[PDB]
């Protein structure tokens, strides 16, 4: 136990965390919400900016998932005919399960067609690049590569690894 | 890009005068994005957890096929080749009644999990109709700060967005007053606030510093003095006088 | 707690045995389960240490 | 009471004192810095001037607020007082929160009370089966209790998974509401209150 | 033990719910980088807080 306050990396409970620092050991403490700060206030005082900055931020959202399909009789009964006869005593378990899994597979193609198909026509960029000093080389497609992908897209494609 | 500035509160004047500085800032800002994805693969965590979950669910289904469930063996061919017909049905019925429960659990979980994906998919469609196809005045929707524009990019089983934002950098101190009356008539600004340099007074926009001279083209008149709490004495211009001479 | 002269056992809201009267000295007692719980391990990563 | 069978609760990560500090921080920021601190560094401004901008964005000229500053101030204070008294009315305002607690008690109580059902055996105590029966004739009775208590357990867990979806839907709505109603001004109708915002 | 993995399957599902509770309260309150404090003098032109 120590007196200092730090951030959160490994939660424990009731405001305690654990971290590895440097000799080298394991520490326990209480988390800190943030740096303390105060603002000067008055009834005839104001502040106005004078310079600006431009930033870029990214967000990642899932869209769809891989489809699956399972045969009812094959999995639970094998190829023996003696097994299959006793299964028919239960009424419609095999048909009930198949309908549920087929509805999911159809729905997945609807999700991807609703987030990307929002333009009627297909537009093409002009051959000559001149935008008054603006450079878009990291987003536009690269004709050199075998497939029409941007440099940013290629870096993302190999980052996620998928029997 | 000038119209984008006009829709956030900054006039067209600023963009044209500082065109070179803005372009260099934007080009350099893109470069950091590519490098930022070369760190430990904790940025792509949201897309990976979906794939992993479907792996665990499928593997457990196969692992259940090697359980006796109270029978004497866990292979159907062994039972059919060691027992007579009339004694087989007692042991087989125990295996069937166990494998159905395992299969029902797998499908029920998949139905629930599929709901979360659809809920997140609806959000992405809305974001592709407001942030990237136009300009949005909603706070903290298309990034942190004042929104300018956005670009989409593709990814396996997902989508990655890019946001552009305008953020103030440095600030100063000044003195302000509600209104001023010059000939017994109170005066108010049209678009801006009054700023006290220390000896004179000026009018400027809220989001940028550009002092101006108080004239009759920047104010409208209404009422007399001694009604507003903090009225201040000063002078106006009325630029019609010089040609009257 | 006090009981009735013919009273012998005791329960709770979840109908669980809680108290028993002594059969040899007509005295009272309480019965509660003793300690149990789970255990968790905290690690900083096998690469670091 | 008496921690029953193997049931635990676990404590929340953020204590109630820590939550009250975030709410205090947000209230201090909006009074002093206006909506500026929602995006970028905070900038101070007098409060009466800040309220003037709100009137401008709703379609009313700045002239109105300054000329009737005294009247507006008294109305705001009177409205606040009615809120505190009205929360002492019949406990219907806090109905939404109390429904969540009641549902959890019913779900947990039913699970415990399921342990006293025979399910088709001679009794409902594991020891009595072992004490009064031989080993070879006991596995038949015990196998009836084991299958009975698994259905009871899976039913409880499935209900919890569905109920957690509704809570998450409500949690996401609150996060969006905070990012718009309190950290800025919204032109959406009937989203933050009834009327102009 | 004849049943394969029923016990471990249930435990994983319940742990996911417990973790998600902490994620909900963090995304609704922890929205400020710093912590501000009010000035000691309370004079806001006539508004009482
Ligand atoms: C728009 O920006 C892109 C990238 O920011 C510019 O393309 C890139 O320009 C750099 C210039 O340093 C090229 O680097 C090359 O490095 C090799 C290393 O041996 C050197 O031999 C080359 O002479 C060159 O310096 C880089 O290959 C090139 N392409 C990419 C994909 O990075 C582009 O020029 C900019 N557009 C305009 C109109 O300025
Ligand atoms: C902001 O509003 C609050 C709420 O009205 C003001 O606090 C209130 O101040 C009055 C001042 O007299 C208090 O009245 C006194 O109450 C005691 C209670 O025992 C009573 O014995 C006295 O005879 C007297 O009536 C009142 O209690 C107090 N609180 C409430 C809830 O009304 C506060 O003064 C206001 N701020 C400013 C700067 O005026
Ligand atoms: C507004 O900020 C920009 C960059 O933050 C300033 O531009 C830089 O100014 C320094 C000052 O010496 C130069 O060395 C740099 O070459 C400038 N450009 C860049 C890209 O850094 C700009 O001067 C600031 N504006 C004002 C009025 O101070
Ligand atoms: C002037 O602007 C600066 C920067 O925003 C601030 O100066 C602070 O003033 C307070 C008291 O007024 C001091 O306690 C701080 O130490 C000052 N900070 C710095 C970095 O100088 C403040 O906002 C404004 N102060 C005045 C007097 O106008
Ligand atoms: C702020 O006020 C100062 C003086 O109080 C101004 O400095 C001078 O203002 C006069 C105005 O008649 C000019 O003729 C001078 O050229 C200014 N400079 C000097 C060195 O005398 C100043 O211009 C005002 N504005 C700002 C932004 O500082
Ligand atoms: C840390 O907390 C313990 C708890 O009592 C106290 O005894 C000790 O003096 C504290 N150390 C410092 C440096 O404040
Ligand atoms: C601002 O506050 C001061 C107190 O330091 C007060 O004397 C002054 O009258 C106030 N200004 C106005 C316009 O009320
Ligand atoms: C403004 O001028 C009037 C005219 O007499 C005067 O009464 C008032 O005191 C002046 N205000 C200031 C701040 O000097």
């Amino acid at each position: 136990h120590v007196n200092n306050s730090y951030e959160c990396d490994i939660p424990i409970g009731a405001g305690i965390c654990a971290s590895y620092q440097t000799s080298q050991s394991i520490i326990a403490y209480t988390m800190s919400l943030g740096a303390e700060n105060s603002v000067a206030y008055s009834n005839n005082s104001i502040a106005i900016p004078t310079n600006f900055t431009i930033s870029v931020t990214t967000e990642i959202l899932p869209v769809s998932m891989t489809k699956t399909s399972v045969d009812c009789t094959m999995y639970i009964c094998g190829d023996s005919t003696e097994c299959s006869n006793l299964l028919l005593q239960y009424g419609s378990f095999c048909t009930q399960l198949n309908r549920a899994l087929t509805g999911i597979a159809v729905e997945q193609d609807k999700n991807t067609q609703e987030v990307f198909a929002q333009v009627k026509q297909i537009y093409k960029t002009p051959p000559i690049k001149d935008f008054g000093g603006f450079n878009f080389s990291q987003i536009l497609p690269d004709p050199s590569k075998p497939s029409k992908r941007s440099p940013i897209e290629d870096l993302l494609f190999n980052k996620v690894t998928l029997c | 890009m000038a119209y984008r500035f006009n829709g956030i509160g900054v006039t067209q004047n600023v963009l044209y005068e500082n065109q070179k500085l803005i372009a260099n800032q934007f080009n350099s800002a893109i470069g950091k994005i590519q490098d930022s994805l070369s760190s430990t693969p904790s940025a792509l965590g949201k897309l990976q957890d979906v794939v992993n979950q479907n792996a665990q669910a499928l593997n457990t289904l196969v692992k259940q096929l090697s359980s006796n469930f109270g029978a004497i063996s866990s292979v159907l061919n062994d039972i059919l080749s060691r027992l007579d017909p009339p004694e087989a049905e007692v042991q087989i019925d125990r295996l069937i009644t166990g494998r159905l429960q395992s299969l029902q659990t797998y499908v029920t979980q998949q139905l629930i999990r599929a709901a979360e994906i659809r809920a997140s998919a609806n959000l992405a469609a809305t974001k592709m109709s407001e942030c990237v196809l136009g300009q949005s005045k909603r706070v903290d929707f298309c990034g942190k700060g004042y929104h300018l524009m956005s670009f989409p990019q593709s990814a396996p089983h997902g989508v990655v967005f890019l946001h552009v934002t305008y953020v103030p950098a440095q600030e100063k101190n000044f003195t302000t007053a509600p209104a001023i009356c010059h000939d017994g008539k109170a005066h108010f600004p049209r678009e801006g606030v009054f700023v006290s340099n220390g000896t004179h007074w000026f009018v400027t926009q809220r989001n940028f510093y550009e002092p101006q001279i108080i004239t009759t083209d920047n104010t409208f008149v209404s009422g007399n003095c001694d009604v507003v709490i903090g009225i201040v004495n000063n002078t106006v211009y009325d630029p019609l006088q010089p040609e009257l001479d | 707690k006090k009981f009735l002269p013919f009273q012998q056992f005791g329960r709770d809201i979840a109908d669980t045995t809680d108290a028993v009267r002594d059969p040899q000295t007509l005295e009272i007692l309480d019965i509660t389960p003793c300690s149990f719980g789970g255990v968790s391990v905290i690690t900083p990563g096998t690469n670091t240490s | 009471a008496q921690k029953f069978n193997g049931l635990t609760v676990l404590p929340p990560l953020l204590t109630d004192e820590m939550i009250a500090q975030y709410t205090s921080a947000l209230l201090a920021g909006t009074i002093t810095s206006g909506w500026t601190f929602g995006a970028g560094p905070a900038l101070q401004i007098p409060f009466p001037m800040q309220m003037a901008y709100r009137f401008n964005g709703i379609g009313v000229t700045q002239n109105v607020l300054y000329e009737n500053q005294k009247l507006i101030a008294n109305q705001f204070n009177s409205a606040i007082g009615k809120i505190q008294d009205s929360l002492s009315s019949t406990p219907s305002a806090l109905g939404k929160l109390q429904d969540v607690v009641n549902q959890n008690a019913q779900a947990l109580n039913t699970l415990v009370k399921q342990l006293s059902s025979n399910f088709g055996a001679i009794s409902s105590v594991l020891n009595d089966i072992l004490s009064r029966l031989d080993p070879p004739e006991a596995e038949v009775q015990i196998d009836r209790l084991i299958t009975g208590r698994l259905q009871s357990l899976q039913t409880y867990v499935t209900q919890q998974l569905i109920r957690a979806a509704e809570i998450r839907a409500s949690a996401n709505l609150a996060a969006t509401k905070m990012s718009e109603c309190v950290l800025g001004q919204s032109k959406r109708v009937d989203f933050c209150g009834k009327g102009y915002h």
